Protein backbone atom coordinates (compact mmCIF):
# COMPACT_ATOMS: atom_id res chain seq x y z
CA UNK A 1 0.00 0.00 0.00
CA UNK A 2 1.11 3.50 -0.66
CA UNK A 3 0.67 6.00 2.57
CA UNK A 4 -2.13 7.34 1.99
CA UNK A 5 -3.58 3.59 0.96
CA UNK A 6 -2.63 2.75 5.09
CA UNK A 7 -3.97 6.38 6.40
CA UNK A 8 -7.87 5.43 4.19
CA UNK A 9 -7.61 1.63 5.46
CA UNK A 10 -7.49 2.41 8.66
CA UNK A 11 -9.87 5.45 8.04
CA UNK A 12 -12.52 2.44 6.71
CA UNK A 13 -11.89 0.73 9.52
CA UNK A 14 -12.51 3.32 11.92
CA UNK A 15 -15.82 4.19 10.45
CA UNK A 16 -16.86 0.39 10.39
CA UNK A 17 -15.96 0.43 14.10
CA UNK A 18 -18.01 3.59 14.76
CA UNK A 19 -21.24 1.92 12.87
CA UNK A 20 -20.85 -1.16 15.37
CA UNK A 21 -20.36 1.02 18.39
CA UNK A 22 -21.72 4.79 17.67
CA UNK A 23 -20.06 7.86 19.48
CA UNK A 24 -17.06 5.45 20.94
CA UNK A 25 -14.58 7.78 22.61
CA UNK A 26 -11.73 5.89 21.23
CA UNK A 27 -12.49 5.28 17.61
CA UNK A 28 -13.68 9.22 17.22
CA UNK A 29 -10.20 10.04 18.97
CA UNK A 30 -8.35 7.78 16.32
CA UNK A 31 -10.62 9.29 13.52
CA UNK A 32 -9.39 12.35 13.96
CA UNK A 33 -5.91 11.32 14.44
CA UNK A 34 -5.59 9.88 10.90
CA UNK A 35 -7.30 12.65 8.88
CA UNK A 36 -4.66 14.87 10.75
CA UNK A 37 -1.99 12.27 9.08
CA UNK A 38 -3.85 12.16 6.01
CA UNK A 39 -3.88 15.74 5.86
CA UNK A 40 -0.03 16.87 6.11
CA UNK A 41 0.53 13.50 3.77
CA UNK A 42 -0.98 15.03 1.18
CA UNK A 43 0.10 18.95 1.73
CA UNK A 44 3.48 19.23 2.96
CA UNK A 45 2.86 22.78 3.63
CA UNK A 46 0.97 21.90 6.39
CA UNK A 47 2.07 22.20 10.65
CA UNK A 48 3.54 19.37 11.39
CA UNK A 49 4.51 19.64 14.97
CA UNK A 50 0.89 17.11 16.48
CA UNK A 51 2.47 14.18 14.42
CA UNK A 52 4.84 13.97 17.58
CA UNK A 53 1.07 14.08 19.92
CA UNK A 54 -0.27 10.97 18.08
CA UNK A 55 -1.46 8.43 20.51
CA UNK A 56 -2.65 5.84 17.71
CA UNK A 57 0.12 3.82 18.71
CA UNK A 58 -1.54 3.61 22.22
CA UNK A 59 -4.44 3.03 21.29
CA UNK A 60 -4.01 -0.08 19.56
CA UNK A 61 -2.12 -1.84 21.69
CA UNK A 62 -3.72 -0.56 25.00
CA UNK A 63 -7.55 -0.73 23.63
CA UNK A 64 -7.50 -3.38 20.33
CA UNK A 65 -4.60 -5.84 20.90
CA UNK A 66 -6.57 -8.61 21.91
CA UNK A 67 -10.53 -7.59 21.01
CA UNK A 68 -10.02 -6.29 17.18
CA UNK A 69 -6.56 -7.38 15.64
CA UNK A 70 -7.68 -6.52 12.28
CA UNK A 71 -8.42 -2.88 13.44
CA UNK A 72 -4.79 -2.88 15.44
CA UNK A 73 -2.72 -3.55 12.54
CA UNK A 74 -4.35 -0.96 10.71
CA UNK A 75 -3.80 1.74 13.86
CA UNK A 76 -0.23 0.36 14.39
CA UNK A 77 0.95 1.08 10.57
CA UNK A 78 -0.89 4.28 10.21
CA UNK A 79 0.80 5.40 13.59
CA UNK A 80 4.28 4.45 12.22
CA UNK A 81 3.11 6.56 8.91
CA UNK A 82 2.98 9.63 11.35
CA UNK A 83 5.50 9.00 12.77
CA UNK A 84 8.24 8.13 9.56
CA UNK A 85 6.30 11.07 8.13
CA UNK A 86 6.55 13.29 11.21
CA UNK A 87 10.74 12.44 11.52
CA UNK A 88 11.89 12.79 7.54
CA UNK A 89 12.07 9.31 6.95
CA UNK A 90 10.72 6.84 4.31
CA UNK A 91 8.14 5.03 5.38
CA UNK A 92 8.96 1.57 4.64
CA UNK A 93 6.02 -0.87 4.92
CA UNK A 94 5.36 -2.78 2.06
CA UNK B 1 14.82 15.07 23.58
CA UNK B 2 17.12 14.54 26.56
CA UNK B 3 19.87 12.01 27.14
CA UNK B 4 17.64 10.79 29.82
CA UNK B 5 14.77 10.78 27.21
CA UNK B 6 16.68 8.49 25.07
CA UNK B 7 17.96 6.06 27.04
CA UNK B 8 14.26 5.49 28.45
CA UNK B 9 12.93 5.06 24.62
CA UNK B 10 16.89 3.04 24.05
CA UNK B 11 15.35 0.30 27.05
CA UNK B 12 11.79 0.28 25.86
CA UNK B 13 13.12 -0.41 22.55
CA UNK B 14 15.01 -3.03 23.34
CA UNK B 15 13.01 -4.98 25.81
CA UNK B 16 9.91 -4.78 23.11
CA UNK B 17 12.81 -6.38 20.25
CA UNK B 18 13.87 -9.25 22.94
CA UNK B 19 9.56 -10.23 23.07
CA UNK B 20 9.32 -10.35 19.39
CA UNK B 21 8.21 -7.60 18.46
CA UNK B 22 9.28 -6.06 15.25
CA UNK B 23 10.58 -2.22 14.87
CA UNK B 24 7.95 -0.71 13.14
CA UNK B 25 5.34 -2.21 15.77
CA UNK B 26 7.62 -1.62 18.43
CA UNK B 27 6.63 2.09 17.83
CA UNK B 28 3.44 1.06 18.38
CA UNK B 29 3.81 -0.17 21.97
CA UNK B 30 6.47 2.52 23.02
CA UNK B 31 3.42 4.87 22.27
CA UNK B 32 1.91 3.76 25.06
CA UNK B 33 5.05 5.22 27.04
CA UNK B 34 6.21 8.77 28.75
CA UNK B 35 10.09 8.86 28.15
CA UNK B 36 10.11 11.86 30.31
CA UNK B 37 9.44 9.26 33.44
CA UNK B 38 12.19 6.16 34.27
CA UNK B 39 11.62 3.42 32.32
CA UNK B 40 13.16 -0.07 33.94
CA UNK B 41 13.54 -3.70 33.13
CA UNK B 42 12.24 -5.77 36.30
CA UNK B 43 12.17 -9.02 37.26
CA UNK B 44 8.67 -10.40 39.44
CA UNK B 45 9.02 -13.46 41.57
CA UNK B 46 6.09 -15.42 41.47
CA UNK B 47 3.15 -14.42 43.86
CA UNK B 48 2.66 -10.65 42.66
CA UNK B 49 -0.66 -9.55 42.21
CA UNK B 50 -1.75 -7.35 39.83
CA UNK B 51 -4.13 -6.22 38.11
CA UNK B 52 -5.53 -5.55 34.54
CA UNK B 53 -8.31 -3.48 32.67
CA UNK B 54 -10.18 -5.63 29.65
CA UNK B 55 -12.88 -4.94 27.73
CA UNK B 56 -16.01 -7.25 28.77
CA UNK B 57 -15.47 -10.72 26.33
CA UNK B 58 -11.92 -9.93 25.89
CA UNK B 59 -9.27 -12.32 26.58
CA UNK B 60 -5.85 -11.65 28.70
CA UNK B 61 -3.44 -8.60 27.43
CA UNK B 62 -0.07 -7.69 28.19
CA UNK B 63 -0.81 -4.65 30.05
CA UNK B 64 -0.94 -4.51 33.77
CA UNK B 65 -1.32 -2.06 37.17
CA UNK B 66 -0.07 -2.18 40.47
CA UNK B 67 -3.04 -1.31 42.36
CA UNK B 68 -6.43 -1.66 42.09
CA UNK B 69 -7.54 1.74 43.16
CA UNK B 70 -5.52 3.03 39.85
CA UNK B 71 -7.97 4.23 36.97
CA UNK B 72 -8.76 3.88 33.24
CA UNK B 73 -7.46 7.51 32.45
CA UNK B 74 -4.42 7.69 33.67
CA UNK B 75 -3.11 4.51 32.28
CA UNK B 76 -3.91 5.81 29.00
CA UNK B 77 -7.00 3.88 28.77
CA UNK B 78 -10.91 4.86 27.83
CA UNK B 79 -12.70 3.11 31.17
CA UNK B 80 -15.36 2.02 28.44
CA UNK B 81 -14.73 -1.07 26.23
CA UNK B 82 -16.40 -2.98 24.09
CA UNK B 83 -18.57 -5.93 24.04
CA UNK B 84 -18.33 -7.60 20.89
CA UNK B 85 -20.88 -10.48 21.33
CA UNK B 86 -23.61 -7.63 22.15
CA UNK B 87 -22.17 -4.76 19.86
CA UNK B 88 -22.80 -2.62 23.36
CA UNK B 89 -19.84 -0.37 24.61
CA UNK B 90 -19.61 -0.96 28.25
CA UNK B 91 -17.35 -0.48 31.21
CA UNK B 92 -14.21 -2.18 31.39
CA UNK B 93 -13.61 -5.23 33.17
CA UNK B 94 -11.27 -4.83 36.54
CA UNK B 95 -9.44 -8.29 36.32
CA UNK B 96 -6.80 -9.36 39.10
CA UNK B 97 -3.55 -11.74 38.00
CA UNK B 98 -0.77 -13.40 39.86
CA UNK B 99 2.57 -14.10 38.76
CA UNK B 100 3.21 -17.89 38.36
CA UNK B 101 6.73 -17.80 37.34
CA UNK B 102 9.55 -15.20 37.58
CA UNK B 103 9.14 -12.80 34.47
CA UNK B 104 10.74 -9.71 33.27
CA UNK B 105 8.65 -6.80 32.43
CA UNK B 106 8.78 -3.26 31.07
CA UNK B 107 8.25 -0.73 34.18
CA UNK B 108 6.86 2.78 33.20
CA UNK B 109 4.67 5.25 33.21
CA UNK B 110 1.57 5.48 30.93
CA UNK B 111 1.05 8.70 28.41
CA UNK B 112 -2.09 9.25 30.29
CA UNK B 113 -5.13 10.51 28.40
CA UNK B 114 -5.53 14.03 27.46
CA UNK B 115 -8.28 16.32 25.58
CA UNK B 116 -6.12 17.52 22.79
CA UNK B 117 -7.90 15.01 19.98
CA UNK B 118 -11.21 15.03 21.69
CA UNK B 119 -0.43 12.63 35.74
CA UNK B 120 0.17 9.26 34.26
CA UNK B 121 -0.03 6.03 36.22
CA UNK B 122 2.56 3.52 36.10
CA UNK B 123 2.31 0.84 34.56
CA UNK B 124 3.90 -2.90 33.72
CA UNK B 125 4.42 -4.50 30.52
CA UNK B 126 4.75 -8.07 29.60
CA UNK B 127 3.76 -10.48 26.75
CA UNK B 128 4.36 -13.38 28.30
CA UNK B 129 0.96 -14.03 28.92
CA UNK B 130 1.26 -18.00 30.95
CA UNK B 131 3.50 -15.93 33.76
CA UNK B 132 0.73 -14.07 34.94
CA UNK B 133 -2.16 -16.47 36.08
CA UNK B 134 -6.44 -15.01 35.94
CA UNK B 135 -7.25 -14.99 39.63
CA UNK B 136 -11.34 -15.50 40.42
CA UNK B 137 -13.37 -12.60 40.47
Amino acid sequence: MTPIEYIDRALALVVDRLARYPGYEVLLSAEKQLQYIRSVLLDRSLDRSALHRLTLGSIAVKEFDETDPELSRALKDAYYVGIRTGRGLKVDLP
Amino acid sequence: HDINYRGNRETAAKFFKSKDIDPADAESYMNGLDFNHPVRVETLAPGKNLWQYQSPGAPQGNWYTLSPRVQPTELGINPMGTNRAANTIEPKVLNSYRTTQKVEVLRSTAAPTDDFWSGGAQQLFSNEKGSFGLLPR
